[PDB]
RNA sequence: AGUAGAAACAAGGG
RNA sequence: CCCUG
RNA sequence: AGUAGAAACAAGGG
RNA sequence: CCCUG
């Protein structure tokens, strides 16, 4: 079973697996004491153990990149939010029983909701 | 004064399980972990006569052997300092003739 | 619980706690901040394709 | 079943400060320090198919570990008990052909 | 400073020395699972360790006899209790 | 460095 | 390495 | 002893 | 003593 797998590994102190390099961006220490990432090597790679504290580090400390791209190569993606945020609901009606994507919402086992996307 | 009177602030935390006399550590421990508001020690007012570097390294120590505590097999009861050179400077190691 | 990403403003104290708190502590709007990072929970049933 | 339903007593306390996953054994002493009516223990409902002593020797046992846990150099975050010869019949040890 | 040195000595596990034949009145472990007094002998001797617990074991667990002769031969501070 | 103040500590012997 | 506060 | 139920666990190899 | 769940 992974799941158990995963809980026991997050329990450790440096479970997950990064370059060399980040020893050159972010330090070895927090700004409480806490450790960051260790001297030892991974087995069959050069590869060295790091934990989510360096994760949570390099998120609120490392360096800024633009993503105007972002937006424009997830096209599809974000036209979705944009129909959902645009879009109208309506009554519930309660019956014997561009849509077809929110198919989970509109249709039901025994109830009807109104729906007509914003786009 | 060997402490100061005026200045003094204190880190509070509350034991419902009243102790006659518990081991210091734990307590010290328990109450630093009710701050969020660590940030980067840097010199302001220095010490004229002093080597202030080793000051500032001696608490980085003490910050970083206070997290070495938790990747432990056992929890101690007492912290030991490591002979750094620092620690070595500032205990004024020797210096006797 | 398993990846001990808690709220922001969360009183459980973990190891990742001080980094979770400032992150939070940073931020000007809370609600951007992912599951991951102790953001809030905006999913819902018309949200749970996105 | 694996644990009592309708008859279950528990000791009680409190912890304020908000531990996400703490160690338990700790817990486990603290909530015992709260009792103050122990006496010794005797066998009131036996089993009929069982050696009954060992049980008793087994529950004697626990409580002298836990005393044992104070006389240490570090508090240990996990109790081993000793292989003695009640917790070898009672775990069933050397039975399988 | 004597006062000190107790206040250490208290601190240890069996700070009192006793005689050999307190290992056949007072059982070894209390009611608990707490230790009395320890196989370790004495230095110089054969006295054994004892925990102050065994004293406290001792006055609430322990023979009890009727005492009409304390008072006659401290007739003294008796006397000054009575008068007050 | 520091304590301390009319002289000392900031370790000593094998 | 031992002894001494 | 105990789990368990049409056959097994209650450690196996060197 | 080693290996294996």
């Amino acid at each position: 079973n992974p799941a158990l797998r995963m809980k026991w590994m997050m329990a450790m102190k440096y479970p997950i697996t990064a370059d060399k390099r980040i020893m050159e961006m972010i330090p070895e220490r927090n700004e409480q004491g806490q450790t960051l990432w260790s001297k030892t090597n991974d087995a069959g790679s050069d590869r060295v153990m790091v934990s989510p504290l360096a994760v949570t580090w390099w998120n609120r400390n490392g360096p800024t990149t633009s993503t105007v791209h972002y937006p424009k190569v997830y096209k599809t993606y974000f036209e979705k939010v944009e129909r959902l945020k645009h879009g109208t609901f309506g009554p519930v009606h309660f019956r014997n029983q561009v849509y077809i994507e929110v198919l989970h919402l509109t249709q039901g086992t025994c109830w009807e909701q109104m729906y007509t996307p914003g786009g | 004064s060997k402490f100061l009177l005026m200045d003094a602030l204190a880190l509070s935390i509350e034991d419902p399980s009243h102790e006659g006399e518990g081991i210091p550590l734990y307590d010290a421990i328990k109450c630093m972990k009710t701050f969020f508001g660590w940030k980067e020690p840097n010199i302001i007012k220095p010490h004229e006569k002093g080597i202030n570097p080793n000051y500032l390294l001696t608490w980085k120590q003490v910050l970083a052997e206070l997290q070495d505590i938790e990747n432990e097999e056992k929890i101690p009861r007492t912290k030991n300092m490591k002979k750094t050179s620092q620690l070595k400077w500032a205990l004024g190691e020797n210096m006797a003739p | 619980y398993t990846y001990r990403c808690h709220r922001g403003d969360t009183q459980i104290q973990t190891r990742r706690a001080f980094e979770l708190k400032k992150l939070w502590e940073q931020t000007r709007s809370k609600a951007g901040l992912l599951v991951s990072d102790g953001g809030p929970n905006l999913y819902n049933i018309r949200n749970l394709h996105i």
